[PDB]
Protein backbone atom coordinates (compact mmCIF):
# COMPACT_ATOMS: atom_id res chain seq x y z
CA UNK A 1 0.00 0.00 0.00
CA UNK A 2 0.87 3.69 -0.17
CA UNK A 3 -0.05 6.75 1.89
CA UNK A 4 0.88 10.38 2.51
CA UNK A 5 2.60 10.99 5.84
CA UNK A 6 4.40 13.82 7.65
CA UNK A 7 8.03 14.01 6.52
CA UNK A 8 10.52 12.84 9.14
CA UNK A 9 14.33 12.65 9.08
CA UNK A 10 16.51 11.17 11.82
CA UNK A 11 20.10 11.93 12.82
CA UNK A 12 21.99 9.60 15.19
CA UNK A 13 23.50 11.35 18.21
CA UNK A 14 25.74 10.44 21.15
CA UNK A 15 25.78 12.51 24.33
CA UNK A 16 26.73 12.40 27.99
CA UNK A 17 29.79 12.59 30.20
CA UNK A 18 33.07 11.01 31.24
CA UNK A 19 34.76 11.45 34.62
CA UNK A 20 37.89 10.49 36.56
CA UNK A 21 39.23 11.00 40.10
CA UNK A 22 42.00 13.61 40.17
CA UNK A 23 40.78 24.56 40.83
CA UNK A 24 39.32 24.67 44.38
CA UNK A 25 40.40 21.96 46.84
CA UNK A 26 36.74 21.00 47.23
CA UNK A 27 36.68 19.44 43.74
CA UNK A 28 37.67 15.77 43.57
CA UNK A 29 36.95 14.83 39.95
CA UNK A 30 37.71 15.94 36.41
CA UNK A 31 34.79 15.47 34.00
CA UNK A 32 33.94 16.22 30.41
CA UNK A 33 30.35 16.70 29.03
CA UNK A 34 29.70 16.22 25.28
CA UNK A 35 27.51 15.89 22.25
CA UNK A 36 29.03 14.12 19.23
CA UNK A 37 28.22 11.86 16.29
CA UNK A 38 28.71 8.09 15.91
CA UNK A 39 32.34 7.18 15.11
CA UNK A 40 32.96 10.82 16.09
CA UNK A 41 31.80 11.96 12.65
CA UNK A 42 31.01 15.65 12.13
CA UNK A 43 27.62 16.89 13.32
CA UNK A 44 28.35 20.60 12.87
CA UNK A 45 26.76 20.46 9.42
CA UNK A 46 23.33 20.47 11.07
CA UNK A 47 24.29 21.61 14.59
CA UNK A 48 25.46 25.21 14.94
CA UNK A 49 26.20 25.31 18.67
CA UNK A 50 25.63 23.48 21.94
CA UNK A 51 25.03 25.29 25.23
CA UNK A 52 25.68 23.48 28.51
CA UNK A 53 24.14 25.05 31.59
CA UNK A 54 26.03 23.95 34.71
CA UNK A 55 25.21 24.19 38.41
CA UNK A 56 24.82 27.74 39.72
CA UNK A 57 27.92 27.31 41.89
CA UNK A 58 30.03 27.49 38.73
CA UNK A 59 31.07 30.96 37.51
CA UNK A 60 29.01 31.80 34.42
CA UNK A 61 27.14 28.45 34.41
CA UNK A 62 25.92 29.04 30.86
CA UNK A 63 28.74 27.68 28.70
CA UNK A 64 28.22 28.19 24.98
CA UNK A 65 30.24 25.93 22.69
CA UNK A 66 29.96 27.37 19.20
CA UNK A 67 32.37 25.11 17.31
CA UNK A 68 33.14 21.37 17.24
CA UNK A 69 33.93 19.41 19.26
CA UNK A 70 30.77 20.31 21.20
CA UNK A 71 32.14 19.50 24.64
CA UNK A 72 33.53 21.04 27.82
CA UNK A 73 35.89 19.82 30.55
CA UNK A 74 35.47 21.02 34.14
CA UNK A 75 36.31 20.05 37.72
CA UNK A 76 33.84 19.19 40.46
CA UNK A 77 32.87 17.12 43.50
CA UNK A 78 29.13 16.61 43.14
CA UNK A 79 26.70 15.12 40.63
CA UNK A 80 24.00 17.36 39.12
CA UNK A 81 21.72 17.97 36.14
CA UNK A 82 23.43 19.61 33.20
CA UNK A 83 21.03 21.37 30.86
CA UNK A 84 21.84 20.81 27.20
CA UNK A 85 20.50 23.11 24.49
CA UNK A 86 21.18 22.13 20.89
CA UNK A 87 20.94 24.96 18.37
CA UNK A 88 20.63 23.91 14.74
CA UNK A 89 22.07 25.72 11.71
CA UNK A 90 20.00 28.68 10.48
CA UNK A 91 18.71 26.90 7.36
CA UNK A 92 16.71 24.60 9.64
CA UNK A 93 14.61 27.46 11.03
CA UNK A 94 14.19 25.27 14.09
CA UNK A 95 13.55 25.89 17.78
CA UNK A 96 16.28 24.98 20.25
CA UNK A 97 16.34 21.30 21.25
CA UNK A 98 16.21 21.12 25.04
CA UNK A 99 17.18 18.20 27.25
CA UNK A 100 19.39 17.36 30.23
CA UNK A 101 21.94 14.87 31.55
CA UNK A 102 22.79 13.49 34.99
CA UNK A 103 26.52 14.03 35.50
CA UNK A 104 28.05 10.80 36.79
CA UNK A 105 31.24 11.00 38.84
CA UNK A 106 31.04 7.83 40.92
CA UNK A 107 30.91 4.16 39.80
CA UNK A 108 37.14 6.16 34.91
CA UNK A 109 33.36 6.48 35.15
CA UNK A 110 31.14 7.18 32.13
CA UNK A 111 27.49 7.89 31.38
CA UNK A 112 26.80 7.89 27.65
CA UNK A 113 23.59 7.68 25.61
CA UNK A 114 23.24 6.79 21.93
CA UNK A 115 19.89 8.11 20.68
CA UNK A 116 18.60 9.96 17.62
CA UNK A 117 17.28 13.44 16.88
CA UNK A 118 14.03 13.29 14.92
CA UNK A 119 13.21 16.22 12.64
CA UNK A 120 9.56 16.50 11.62
CA UNK A 121 8.42 18.70 8.74
CA UNK A 122 11.89 19.98 7.82
CA UNK A 123 12.10 22.57 5.04
CA UNK A 124 13.55 21.68 1.64
CA UNK A 125 16.90 23.42 2.16
CA UNK A 126 17.51 21.87 5.58
CA UNK A 127 16.42 18.57 4.04
CA UNK A 128 19.16 19.04 1.45
CA UNK A 129 21.61 19.69 4.28
CA UNK A 130 20.47 16.57 6.19
CA UNK A 131 20.82 14.38 3.08
CA UNK A 132 24.28 15.80 2.37
CA UNK A 133 25.81 13.37 4.88
CA UNK B 1 34.81 44.07 60.16
CA UNK B 2 38.48 43.83 61.15
CA UNK B 3 40.05 46.22 63.70
CA UNK B 4 42.70 48.71 62.59
CA UNK B 5 43.72 51.57 64.86
CA UNK B 6 46.82 53.63 65.60
CA UNK B 7 47.64 51.03 68.21
CA UNK B 8 45.85 47.73 69.05
CA UNK C 1 29.31 94.31 34.16
CA UNK C 2 32.20 92.83 36.13
CA UNK C 3 32.49 90.76 39.30
CA UNK C 4 34.95 88.65 41.28
CA UNK C 5 34.25 84.91 41.17
CA UNK C 6 35.94 81.67 42.23
CA UNK C 7 38.50 80.56 39.63
CA UNK C 8 37.50 77.52 37.58
CA UNK C 9 39.30 75.67 34.78
CA UNK C 10 37.82 72.78 32.79
CA UNK C 11 39.55 69.96 30.92
CA UNK C 12 37.61 67.79 28.43
CA UNK C 13 37.78 64.07 29.17
CA UNK C 14 36.61 60.85 27.54
CA UNK C 15 36.09 57.67 29.53
CA UNK C 16 34.37 54.30 29.44
CA UNK C 17 34.74 50.91 27.82
CA UNK C 18 34.77 48.86 24.63
CA UNK C 19 33.98 45.13 24.39
CA UNK C 20 33.68 42.22 21.96
CA UNK C 21 32.49 38.61 22.21
CA UNK C 22 35.55 36.37 21.89
CA UNK C 23 35.94 33.86 19.08
CA UNK C 24 37.81 30.56 19.05
CA UNK C 25 41.01 32.25 20.25
CA UNK C 26 41.26 33.35 23.88
CA UNK C 27 44.32 35.01 25.49
CA UNK C 28 46.65 32.85 27.61
CA UNK C 29 45.73 32.48 31.31
CA UNK C 30 42.11 33.41 30.54
CA UNK C 31 39.45 31.40 32.45
CA UNK C 32 37.06 29.38 30.27
CA UNK C 33 33.93 31.01 31.74
CA UNK C 34 34.97 34.34 30.20
CA UNK C 35 33.28 35.19 26.90
CA UNK C 36 34.30 38.78 26.19
CA UNK C 37 37.36 40.97 25.77
CA UNK C 38 36.97 44.49 27.08
CA UNK C 39 38.99 47.64 27.59
CA UNK C 40 38.28 50.33 30.18
CA UNK C 41 39.91 53.69 29.53
CA UNK C 42 40.36 57.37 30.31
CA UNK C 43 41.72 59.54 27.49
CA UNK C 44 41.60 62.99 25.92
CA UNK C 45 39.64 64.18 22.87
CA UNK C 46 41.32 63.21 19.57
CA UNK C 47 43.46 60.97 21.81
CA UNK C 48 45.61 63.97 22.78
CA UNK C 49 47.85 63.67 25.84
CA UNK C 50 46.28 64.04 29.29
CA UNK C 51 49.34 62.95 31.27
CA UNK C 52 50.42 66.57 31.65
CA UNK C 53 47.75 67.01 34.34
CA UNK C 54 46.97 63.36 35.11
CA UNK C 55 49.66 61.31 36.87
CA UNK C 56 47.90 57.95 37.09
CA UNK C 57 44.51 56.23 36.81
CA UNK C 58 43.49 53.38 39.10
CA UNK C 59 40.76 50.95 38.04
CA UNK C 60 39.15 48.78 40.72
CA UNK C 61 37.60 45.62 39.30
CA UNK C 62 35.19 43.12 40.84
CA UNK C 63 36.67 41.11 43.73
CA UNK C 64 36.34 37.94 41.66
CA UNK C 65 39.34 39.22 39.68
CA UNK C 66 42.83 38.49 41.04
CA UNK C 67 44.34 41.73 42.39
CA UNK C 68 41.29 43.87 41.48
CA UNK C 69 43.16 47.15 42.01
CA UNK C 70 44.85 47.86 38.68
CA UNK C 71 47.04 50.97 38.77
CA UNK C 72 47.99 52.50 35.42
CA UNK C 73 50.77 55.00 36.05
CA UNK C 74 51.61 55.94 32.46
CA UNK C 75 49.63 56.71 29.28
CA UNK C 76 47.60 55.30 27.72
CA UNK C 77 45.46 55.20 30.87
CA UNK C 78 43.60 52.01 30.03
CA UNK C 79 43.29 48.35 30.93
CA UNK C 80 42.30 45.33 28.87
CA UNK C 81 40.77 42.28 30.54
CA UNK C 82 38.49 39.32 29.84
CA UNK C 83 35.14 38.63 31.47
CA UNK C 84 31.59 37.30 31.27
CA UNK C 85 29.54 39.66 33.43
CA UNK C 86 28.77 43.36 33.63
CA UNK C 87 29.70 45.28 36.78
CA UNK C 88 30.70 48.68 38.15
CA UNK C 89 34.38 49.54 37.80
CA UNK C 90 35.70 52.16 40.22
CA UNK C 91 37.91 54.80 38.61
CA UNK C 92 40.34 56.95 40.59
CA UNK C 93 42.10 59.79 38.77
CA UNK C 94 45.28 61.04 40.43
CA UNK C 95 46.49 64.45 39.28
CA UNK C 96 50.13 65.54 38.99
CA UNK C 97 51.86 66.59 42.23
CA UNK C 98 51.71 70.30 41.36
CA UNK C 99 47.91 70.21 41.64
CA UNK C 100 47.88 69.35 45.37
CA UNK C 101 44.47 67.83 44.68
CA UNK C 102 42.40 65.05 46.23
CA UNK C 103 41.82 61.94 44.12
CA UNK C 104 38.96 62.25 41.64
CA UNK C 105 36.62 59.33 42.31
CA UNK C 106 33.90 58.01 40.01
CA UNK C 107 32.74 54.78 38.38
CA UNK C 108 31.65 53.18 35.12
CA UNK C 109 29.23 50.36 34.35
CA UNK C 110 31.06 47.87 32.13
CA UNK C 111 28.96 47.12 29.03
CA UNK C 112 29.46 43.83 27.19
CA UNK C 113 26.15 43.27 25.41
CA UNK C 114 24.26 45.33 22.78
CA UNK C 115 31.91 45.67 19.12
CA UNK C 116 29.85 47.12 21.96
CA UNK C 117 30.83 50.43 23.56
CA UNK C 118 29.86 52.67 26.46
CA UNK C 119 31.69 55.98 26.25
CA UNK C 120 31.16 59.36 27.90
CA UNK C 121 32.57 62.72 26.83
CA UNK C 122 32.48 64.99 29.87
CA UNK C 123 34.80 67.51 31.50
CA UNK C 124 36.83 67.66 34.70
CA UNK C 125 36.22 70.95 36.49
CA UNK C 126 39.02 72.30 38.68
CA UNK C 127 37.86 74.91 41.18
CA UNK C 128 40.38 77.11 42.99
CA UNK C 129 43.50 75.67 41.34
CA UNK C 130 46.88 76.99 42.52
CA UNK C 131 48.98 79.22 40.25
CA UNK C 132 51.51 76.54 39.25
CA UNK C 133 48.89 73.93 38.35
CA UNK C 134 47.10 76.72 36.52
CA UNK C 135 50.25 77.27 34.47
CA UNK C 136 50.28 73.53 33.77
CA UNK C 137 46.60 73.50 32.76
CA UNK C 138 47.06 76.49 30.45
CA UNK C 139 50.08 74.85 28.80
CA UNK C 140 47.67 73.02 26.45
CA UNK C 141 49.82 69.89 26.66
CA UNK D 1 64.83 1.20 75.66
CA UNK D 2 63.33 1.42 72.18
CA UNK D 3 59.85 2.12 70.81
CA UNK D 4 57.99 2.97 67.60
CA UNK D 5 56.70 6.54 67.38
CA UNK D 6 55.10 8.87 64.81
CA UNK D 7 57.79 10.49 62.64
CA UNK D 8 58.39 14.18 63.32
CA UNK D 9 60.79 16.69 61.74
CA UNK D 10 61.26 20.30 62.87
CA UNK D 11 62.48 23.33 60.92
CA UNK D 12 63.46 26.56 62.74
CA UNK D 13 61.64 29.65 61.50
CA UNK D 14 61.71 33.38 62.21
CA UNK D 15 58.70 35.58 61.50
CA UNK D 16 57.16 38.92 62.36
CA UNK D 17 57.61 42.58 61.57
CA UNK D 18 59.82 45.63 61.83
CA UNK D 19 58.63 49.24 61.80
CA UNK D 20 59.99 52.77 61.72
CA UNK D 21 58.48 56.24 61.93
CA UNK D 22 58.82 58.07 58.60
CA UNK D 23 60.88 61.26 58.41
CA UNK D 24 60.66 64.69 56.76
CA UNK D 25 60.33 63.32 53.25
CA UNK D 26 57.71 60.62 52.56
CA UNK D 27 57.96 57.81 50.00
CA UNK D 28 52.58 57.03 49.13
CA UNK D 29 49.44 58.49 50.78
CA UNK D 30 49.92 61.55 53.00
CA UNK D 31 47.92 59.83 55.75
CA UNK D 32 50.68 57.25 56.31
CA UNK D 33 53.05 57.76 59.25
CA UNK D 34 55.07 54.53 59.43
CA UNK D 35 57.14 52.24 57.23
CA UNK D 36 56.91 48.55 58.12
CA UNK D 37 58.10 45.18 56.85
CA UNK D 38 56.45 41.82 57.53
CA UNK D 39 58.59 38.73 56.96
CA UNK D 40 59.20 34.99 57.26
CA UNK D 41 62.83 33.81 57.06
CA UNK D 42 65.32 31.27 58.36
CA UNK D 43 67.96 31.67 61.10
CA UNK D 44 71.07 33.52 59.85
CA UNK D 45 68.82 34.33 56.87
CA UNK D 46 69.51 30.87 55.44
CA UNK D 47 67.29 29.67 52.59
CA UNK D 48 63.89 28.24 53.49
CA UNK D 49 62.56 28.10 49.93
CA UNK D 50 63.71 24.49 49.63
CA UNK D 51 60.68 23.47 51.71
CA UNK D 52 58.61 26.66 51.41
CA UNK D 53 57.18 27.46 47.96
CA UNK D 54 55.35 30.70 48.73
CA UNK D 55 54.07 32.89 51.56
CA UNK D 56 50.82 34.86 51.34
CA UNK D 57 50.25 37.86 53.60
CA UNK D 58 46.68 39.13 53.85
CA UNK D 59 46.56 42.76 54.97
CA UNK D 60 43.69 44.88 56.30
CA UNK D 61 40.87 45.55 53.82
CA UNK D 62 41.86 49.23 53.76
CA UNK D 63 44.88 48.19 51.69
CA UNK D 64 44.58 47.85 47.89
CA UNK D 65 44.82 44.17 46.89
CA UNK D 66 45.06 42.95 50.51
CA UNK D 67 46.11 39.47 49.39
CA UNK D 68 49.86 39.77 48.82
CA UNK D 69 51.41 36.61 47.40
CA UNK D 70 55.19 36.36 47.75
CA UNK D 71 56.31 33.48 45.56
CA UNK D 72 60.07 33.90 45.87
CA UNK D 73 62.55 34.65 48.67
CA UNK D 74 62.88 36.82 50.56
CA UNK D 75 59.38 36.03 51.82
CA UNK D 76 58.65 39.56 52.98
CA UNK D 77 56.83 42.73 52.06
CA UNK D 78 57.44 46.37 52.91
CA UNK D 79 54.52 48.80 53.07
CA UNK D 80 53.53 52.15 54.53
CA UNK D 81 50.71 52.70 57.01
CA UNK D 82 49.22 54.48 60.01
CA UNK D 83 47.52 51.72 61.95
CA UNK D 84 48.26 48.40 63.63
CA UNK D 85 46.28 45.35 62.52
CA UNK D 86 46.31 41.55 62.32
CA UNK D 87 48.09 40.15 59.27
CA UNK D 88 47.06 36.66 58.19
CA UNK D 89 49.99 34.51 57.11
CA UNK D 90 49.62 31.44 54.91
CA UNK D 91 52.72 29.33 54.30
CA UNK D 92 52.55 27.07 51.25
CA UNK D 93 55.03 24.20 51.16
CA UNK D 94 56.69 22.81 48.05
CA UNK D 95 54.55 20.39 46.00
CA UNK D 96 56.63 17.44 47.17
CA UNK D 97 55.24 17.86 50.71
CA UNK D 98 51.60 17.23 49.73
CA UNK D 99 50.77 19.34 52.77
CA UNK D 100 47.87 21.60 53.71
CA UNK D 101 48.57 25.32 53.98
CA UNK D 102 50.09 26.44 57.28
CA UNK D 103 47.88 29.17 58.70
CA UNK D 104 48.76 31.65 61.43
CA UNK D 105 48.81 35.40 62.02
CA UNK D 106 50.87 38.31 63.33
CA UNK D 107 49.80 41.55 65.00
CA UNK D 108 51.63 44.36 63.19
CA UNK D 109 53.46 46.50 65.74
CA UNK D 110 54.29 50.14 65.01
CA UNK D 111 54.58 51.62 68.51
CA UNK D 112 56.74 50.59 71.52
CA UNK D 113 62.80 51.33 65.38
CA UNK D 114 60.08 49.00 66.67
CA UNK D 115 60.12 45.23 66.17
CA UNK D 116 57.94 42.21 66.92
CA UNK D 117 59.80 39.03 66.02
CA UNK D 118 59.29 35.36 66.90
CA UNK D 119 61.84 32.55 66.63
CA UNK D 120 59.87 29.30 66.64
CA UNK D 121 59.88 26.03 64.71
CA UNK D 122 57.59 24.40 62.17
CA UNK D 123 56.86 20.80 63.13
CA UNK D 124 56.09 18.34 60.34
CA UNK D 125 54.37 15.17 61.55
CA UNK D 126 54.14 12.09 59.32
CA UNK D 127 56.01 13.56 56.33
CA UNK D 128 56.27 11.44 53.17
CA UNK D 129 59.59 9.91 52.12
CA UNK D 130 60.17 12.45 49.33
CA UNK D 131 59.49 15.49 51.50
CA UNK D 132 61.61 13.84 54.20
CA UNK D 133 64.49 13.64 51.73
CA UNK D 134 63.96 17.33 50.98
CA UNK D 135 63.89 18.29 54.67
CA UNK D 136 67.09 16.31 55.32
CA UNK D 137 68.80 17.93 52.33
CA UNK D 138 69.67 20.86 54.64
N1 LIG E 1 23.70 18.17 44.51
C1 LIG E 1 25.13 18.13 44.15
C2 LIG E 1 25.87 19.26 44.86
C3 LIG E 1 25.60 20.60 44.18
C4 LIG E 1 26.90 21.37 44.00
C5 LIG E 1 27.96 20.50 43.33
N2 LIG E 1 28.64 21.19 42.26
C6 LIG E 1 29.94 21.46 42.32
O1 LIG E 1 30.80 20.65 41.99
C7 LIG E 1 30.32 22.83 42.83
C8 LIG E 1 31.39 23.43 41.92
C9 LIG E 1 31.63 24.87 42.32
O2 LIG E 1 31.55 25.18 43.52
O3 LIG E 1 31.91 25.69 41.42
C10 LIG E 1 25.72 16.79 44.57
O4 LIG E 1 25.78 16.72 46.00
Amino acid sequence: GARIKTLSVSRPIIYGNTAKKMAPAEHTHLWTIFVRGPQNEDISYFIKKVVFKLHDTYPNPVRSIEAPPFELTETGWGEFDINIKVYFVEEANEKVLNFYHRLRLHPEVSSVYFDEIVFNEPNEEFFKILMSR
Amino acid sequence: IMPKDIQL
